[PDB]
């Protein structure tokens, strides 16, 4: 306040005679639209959302060159004239657009997947971090990754665990939103997902739970659908225009790729593939280390007493065998679960809260 | 400067708005995008009172006036989708569609990842590239080349790169338009871009006009053949007039690139347009070892590595899926930390094209 | 409630290392009824063992009196691991004060882990050598020698060096003659200077005919000859030499200096020149003797460089010219009170066409840095008011503004020096220095009111220095900061421009970011032709060395000026000559592996920046353009065994593929195992107790 009165104020006030009426004149009555084809001849066409098409001209605020077609700008009411430029934020770019920054989820609390950490890092952290090792081997680092498993464990946590170390902003895009089951729409929305991250590169494309795109049948009925095999078509062409050095990455989850046309798959450029692997001991180990942090143990509960019998449950299902000790120890009323409640509490999550039973005879 | 603009809305956009707008708007009314008038009363002759827009439409009768310039008042002229009568002379062609366009004059691709696909080429050698190279041959054999060439296979595979490697000996131009963008929000933009493909054949002679993803156009759709719009049904008229009847066969060829020959016109897959069916196999040991070693100079390798047993591990494979073994060669080497890929790490990078895949 | 009140008023930060005192002396902190307090919770934790939760009791009362008694005897090890992930961050905000009381009962033992703690934020000079403090072991001081070489900042200047320098018998001291010579660039270049004997390239040096095509071709026997030892074109054919007059004689002798620089000696080779006839043939002589010198201060064997101080001021023309520029290179991270002294009466007359003090001020800053004087600030002072002599040109009064930004770097409480010269006559940057002066003033910096003083002057260009040392210390100025750093880069002045990219492309090797880059669009083009002229140069230096990769970027900002005019020749290859710098292979390294910053190396490149005139406009003598062998450090990475002895061990190979003492490298990581403060480029390995190996 201090420094702003003595050095921006002073600027604005030999100018206050000026800049100050000078921009009254464009009004309050002012409308927004999309603009299409640019000139040097001060005219042009623009089109808003109620599709009301014009040939109107063009008052001077900025260059030709910063008026973009297909980018919302500022309008009049009226005449419709094009009064100057604004943000193309305002352009229904994808129907499900959403960016978590700081995501917190990291790859020491997805528990034992070390062993996929560093394979994942290769094709997504290692080329954004240090893009020389695939420099110097003069190859691309492969943008797309294939994911499967089910969702929580191994369709999140390694989701969110990978934009962490990256710091870029976590960007999810919903895969049964990608076709609207109409003409024009699917390639739309597809080219729209590269152009918000193609800027500055601040942030990566995540795609998770595809039931939809993935299987186009054989026709718009039994699941399939016609836009489908225009639009996975067309994605190709956006998957090897589209060239950085690894600030972007493209993440899809799909339970099964076959059903996926092999053109848009195109190996090379997606060399990743992760399959679901069992936790191994030291993935329960890592999500007990977090919960029992805050929560008190007794003497007779001890790291290798809880992880002696276990059927490998995912680092979420622990999770919930730790709420589960909690729950009977709110009935006991007290904050420090003992041991005789995690002795109930493996028996009720690993049958009456999941239903397993283990069917055996060769099953 | 940033001031010098602000004022000129009071005084040079006064003008203009009334020209542009006011002249534009009058009566509840150059690219033209759109064209509207409303009860206009001109004695036939300039008559037009057309509206663009679907609902209300007029037509004009009373002889026939061809006005290329100016029609009536100039200003709002437009035709877009349905065509009346005198209207033809100004049709609204303009559109940023430069983008989709691709031409590429004798390009000097010759094998990169069609290396192996001489047995494709043959297939094209008598139909394309002897036309394309000596067209007075066909004067003694007595026939002629046919109008079009069909491209099978598999999808996103062959119908790029090959397509360019015949015309290099041929030196003619190749000119790439794909179907997905032929499709917008204008009507008739897929048979409109077809239009100017046989206006520039005709310039130059010897030219290659080639369809990418004809999927998505064909010769009929739901919005066109089972719709009351005309985009690709117009689009299959600039196929048969132009092509079969005015255009001769030895200058001018067509071709084009689709998944599935059920997914297109059955009308068109008659005979008399559409004959040579090209089938896009797999490369060979020979055609896939030739991949390799061109990828091996820009990718940093052992001097000592045999390309030769690289490919003889892998099956017939894609043109994609034989890039990928070279891409993949180096992510084995990030685990032992070596700045070129040795034999052992292309030979992993088979096992994990055959095994994560088992296509 | 007691020390926030007391924490606005006092003359340095929080904490202090003195265990004995009740802080009842000036402003009080812990009352008399608080001492039952320090000892109640200590005798019940040690037996209990509840050091988990007793760090936590001293976290939210933040006494650090309590500190020594919790730690007393038996297991050191287990306290200090609770200091880890508990002591530095426990709430929101960051509170770094507790490290005061911890250097004197860990004197001892400190931590792997908190002493890379003391070495950044805060820099106190004590905190810098307490790894030498921990460990009694003269080998692992060794391995830590090395890594002070690249350190420079705290400890430069005689207080360490030129006296235990030739060895010493004590605990924590422990500088042996080795460690003079051997860690520090003096020995090592002058074996790479041999080196480089064996792999010379063809030259095309010649003597020509006429002296004006031989000006043209001394500025490439200098550049091409660089670390080379020729004695053909020197001592035998004179004629490129004696036929030069001038300017042209001094830039002739100065290639020489560029030829026997990184040598033992740099004066005596020169001492032919040194006394001919006029002051044009003897004005080379001292400037090559500095650039022969570049790299070492003190001497190898001898502090020979001390015998120049009677050259410095000289009534002729060329002489002081070249004087003031080659000695002010050599005399850096050295104090001297007769180089000073000298320097004074040019500097406040600033007489051009005698005493030549253009570049005075910038000597002042390069000379000193590192060191710790009260003299030159005060007697500066006194003259930046009243201007005494002839004392004319504002611009020369503008210059010693900036000059003294990196005089009051480590003062203390003599900063008030250069308060009274932001009063006295208003500048652009000098309105931010104001604030930056309690970073050595406090002896850190992290402080309530130095984080809201910050906030004032943003809501100019010189205030984004204190502010990156915060947001990396605090993550809640951080934030703040990055929204404000996109604002602050449009300004009238470019120092706020060009400082940016320059920080960017230092971290560039780790996180490269091309938002920077487009930014810099603007930049090119602000008013007249002479932004342009600065603004190649700039990208071109960030860029020396690298062609294209993640410059890919920048490189469209320099596709806009291709060829224009005969003027426009000389400004596009701007950029080109860098990159050819140090004979076409160089690695700029401005950092160390501690992840701080050497500000003696930062200090050269404020120096260039402001000087190099004759390649830019206005160009008045040919000397300034040997000024880019200053800031050339020596690319080596030396090859030592358990012991650090100049033997020949086998490991990984760095950047040349045989790893030897004296050999080229430089960008090497190391995975390996060291005795303390692992670090990578020369390390010193070690093996497990279970066996003995160098590896």
């Amino acid at each position: 306040f201090v420094s702003n009165s003595e050095i921006l104020k002073p600027f604005e006030k030999k100018q206050e005679e000026e800049k100050k009426q000078l921009e009254e004149i464009r009004g309050n009555p002012l409308s927004i639209g999309t603009l299409e084809e640019i000139i040097d001849d001060d005219h042009a066409i623009v089109t808003s959302p109620t599709m009301p098409d014009y040939y109107v001209s063009i008052l001077s605020f900025v260059d030709k060159e910063l008026l973009e077609p297909g980018c919302s700008v500022l309008l009049h009411h009226k005449t419709m004239s094009i009064v100057g430029v604004l943000q193309d934020d305002a352009d229904p770019m994808v129907s499900v657009m959403k960016m978590d920054k700081s995501p917190t989820e990291s790859y020491s609390d997805i528990g034992g997947l070390e062993s996929q950490i560093q394979e994942i890092k290769e094709s997504v952290e290692l080329p954004l971090t240090h893009p020389e090792l695939y420099e110097e081997m003069g190859i691309k680092p492969p943008k797309g990754v294939i994911l499967y498993g089910a969702p929580g464990t191994g369709k999140t946590l390694l989701a969110k665990a990978v934009a962490n170390q990256t710091s870029a902003t976590f960007l999810r895009i919903v895969g049964s939103e990608l076709i609207q089951k109409y003409l024009g729409d699917g390639p739309r929305l597809c080219r729209q997902i590269f152009k918000v991250a193609g800027e500055n590169a601040p942030s990566i494309v995540f795609i998770d739970e595809i039931d939809a795109i993935g299987t186009k049948r054989y026709d718009s009925n039994s699941g399939g659908e016609r836009e489908i095999q225009r639009t996975m078509l067309e994605l190709l062409n956006q998957l090897d225009g589209f060239d950085d050095r690894g600030d972007v990455k493209v993440i899809m989850a799909t339970n099964k790729i076959e059903t996926l046309d092999p053109a848009l798959i195109r190996p090379g450029r997606i060399d990743r593939k992760i399959l679901f692997e069992n936790p191994d001991l030291s993935t329960k180990k890592k999500i007990l280390g977090i919960h029992t942090s805050k929560m008190n143990l007794s003497e007779d509960v001890n790291l290798e007493t809880l992880v002696t019998t276990k059927d490998d449950l995912s680092g979420a299902d622990i999770q919930a065998m730790c709420t589960e000790a909690g729950l009977l120890a709110l009935r006991e009323r007290r904050m420090q679960v003992t041991a005789e409640d995690f002795k109930q509490a493996k028996e009720r999550v690993m049958k009456n809260k999941v239903e397993e039973n283990l069917e055996g005879l060769y099953l | 400067l940033k001031q010098t603009e602000n004022d000129l809305k009071d005084i040079e956009a006064r003008i203009k708005e009334k020209a542009g707008v006011k002249e534009s708007d009058t009566g509840l009314a150059h690219p033209l995008q759109v064209a509207r008038c409303t009860k206009i009363i001109k004695g036939e002759d300039a008559k037009y009172v057309i509206n663009l827009k679907q609902i209300a439409k007029f037509v004009v009768g009373l002889g026939e006036r061809v006005s290329p310039t100016d029609i009536e008042e100039g200003m709002r002229v437009g035709v877009d989708r349905s065509k009346y009568n005198i209207e033809l002379p100004l049709p609204p062609r303009i559109d940023p569609s430069v983008t989709m366009m691709t031409v590429e004059e004798k390009p000097d691709v010759t094998y990169s990842d069609v290396g192996g696909c001489k047995d494709q080429i043959e297939k094209l050698r008598e139909v394309v590239e002897l036309p394309l190279l000596s067209p007075e041959r066909f004067a003694t054999l007595g026939i002629d080349p046919p109008k079009g060439i069909l491209l099978y296979g598999p999808p996103g595979t062959g119908k790029t790169l090959c397509a360019r490697a015949v015309a290099n000996r041929t030196d003619a131009t190749f000119i790439r338009v794909i179907g997905s963008e032929l499709v917008q929000k204008y009507v008739g933009e897929g048979a409109r871009m077809v239009r100017e493909l046989f206006e520039m054949a005709r310039t130059k002679k010897a030219c290659i006009i080639f369809f990418d993803e004809i999927d998505a156009v064909g010769g009929a759709r739901f919005d066109d053949g089972a719709g009351g719009d005309n985009e690709v049904q117009r689009t299959m008229l600039e196929l048969i007039t132009q092509l079969d009847g005015f255009d001769p066969r030895g200058n001018i060829k067509v071709m084009f690139a689709t998944n599935r020959p059920n997914t297109l016109d059955p009308a068109l897959l008659r005979p008399g347009r559409i004959d040579r069916k090209v089938e896009f196999s797999l490369p060979d040991l020979e055609g896939r070892a030739n991949i390799f070693r061109i990828h091996s100079k820009s990718m940093s390798v052992e001097r000592g590595i045999r390309w030769e047993l690289i490919s003889r591990l892998c099956p017939n494979s894609t043109g994609a899926e034989l890039r990928s073994v070279c891409t993949e060669a180096g992510m084995f080497a990030i685990r032992a930390r070596r700045k070129v890929a040795t034999e052992k790490d292309f030979l992993k990078a088979v096992d994990k094209v055959i095994s994560g895949y088992k296509k | 409630d007691q020390v926030e009140k007391d924490a606005e008023d006092e003359t340095s930060s929080d904490g202090s290392k003195s265990d004995g005192s009740a802080a009842t002396s000036g402003f009080e902190f812990s009352k008399e009824d608080t001492l039952r307090l320090c000892l109640d919770i200590v005798p019940y934790f040690l037996k209990h063992n509840g050091e988990e939760d007793a760090v936590d009791l001293l976290l939210e009362i933040e006494s650090i009196d309590k500190l020594p008694q919790f730690v007393d005897e038996n297991t050191f090890q287990r306290v200090c691991q609770y200091m880890v992930a508990c002591v530095p961050l426990l709430p929101p905000p960051e509170d770094v004060a507790f490290l005061k009381t911890a250097y004197s009962i860990y004197l001892s033992q400190n931590e792997l882990t908190d002493a890379i703690a003391l070495a950044v934020r805060l820099g106190e000079e004590d905190m810098i050598r307490s790894v030498f403090d921990a460990t009694s072991d003269p080998v692992m001081h060794k391995q830590l020698a090395y890594i002070l070489a690249a350190q420079k900042t705290s400890f430069e200047y005689e207080g360490v060096q030129d006296i235990i320098g030739n060895g010493k018998l004590s605990e924590h001291f422990l500088y042996l003659a080795k460690e003079l010579n051997l860690t520090g660039p003096k020995v090592p270049e002058d074996i790479y200077k041999s080196h480089l004997d064996n792999s010379k390239s063809v030259f095309s040096s010649a003597g020509l005919d006429s002296a004006q095509q031989n000006l043209a071709s001394s500025f490439v026997n200098g550049f091409l000859n660089l670390g080379y030892c020729n004695d053909k074109l020197i001592v035998d054919n004179d004629n490129w030499v004696y036929k030069t007059k001038g300017d042209g004689m001094t830039s002739a002798v100065a290639s020489i200096g560029s030829i026997y620089q990184w040598n033992l000696d740099g004066l005596q080779q020169l001492d032919k020149y040194l006394y001919v006839d006029e002051p044009e043939v003897k004005a080379g002589a001292l400037l090559g003797i500095g650039i022969s010198a570049s790299g070492v201060h003190d001497g190898e064997v001898e502090p020979a460089l001390l015998l120049l101080q009677d050259y410095v001021t000289n009534p002729d023309t060329k002489i002081s010219s070249a004087a003031i520029l080659g000695l002010g290179i050599a005399f850096a991270g050295s104090k001297n009170d007769e180089v000073l002294g000298l320097l004074l009466p040019i500097a406040a007359s600033t007489d051009l066409p005698i005493e030549t003090a253009a570049m005075a001020s910038l000597a002042l800053a390069h000379v000193f840095v590192g060191t710790c004087n009260g003299d030159i600030t005060t007697s500066i002072m006194d003259n930046f008011l009243e201007r005494t002599a002839i004392e004319l040109k504002t611009d020369w009064v503008r210059f010693l503004a900036l000059a003294l930004g990196i005089l009051y770097m480590g003062q203390g409480e003599q900063v008030d020096d250069v308060l009274e010269t932001i009063s006295a006559i208003e500048h652009p940057m000098t309105s931010a220095i104001e604030v930056l002066v309690g970073s050595c003033a406090y002896t850190g910096t992290g402080d309530v009111l130095l984080i809201q003083d910050l906030l004032h002057r943003l809501t100019l260009a010189y205030a984004v220095l204190g502010i990156a040392l915060i947001a990396l210390g605090e993550d809640i100025g951080k934030e703040m900061s990055l929204r404000h750093f996109g604002h602050l880069m449009h300004y009238g002045n470019e120092h706020i421009r060009r400082m940016v990219p320059l920080a960017m492309g230092i971290v560039s090797v780790s996180d490269p970011q091309m938002k920077v880059f487009d930014t810099l669009t603007r930049f090119s083009h602000d008013a007249d032709l002479e932004v342009s002229m600065n603004s190649i140069f700039a990208m071109g230096l960030c860029g020396a060395g690298t062609n294209n990769a993640r410059l890919a970027q920048l490189l469209r900002q320099l596709a806009s000026y291709y060829s224009r005019e005969q003027d426009a020749l000389f400004i596009t290859r701007l950029a080109q000559g860098l990159l050819h710098l140090g004979k076409g292979t160089m690695t700029m390294d401005v950092f160390n592996d501690a992840h701080v910053l050497n500000k003696v190396t930062l200090a050269s490149i404020l120096t260039t920046a402001v000087g190099l005139v004759s390649p830019s406009f206005m160009l008045k003598h040919h000397q300034l353009f040997y000024m880019l062998n200053a800031g050339i450090r020596p690319k080596f990475i030396l090859a030592l065994n358990d012991e650090g002895e100049p033997i020949k061990v086998n490991v990984r190979v760095g950047q040349p593929v045989l790893l030897n003492h004296g050999e080229r490298a430089e960008l090497e990581t190391d995975e390996y195992i060291s005795y303390t403060s692992h670090i990578e480029g020369v390390v010193i390995l070690k093996k497990n107790p279970d066996y003995r190996e160098e590896e």
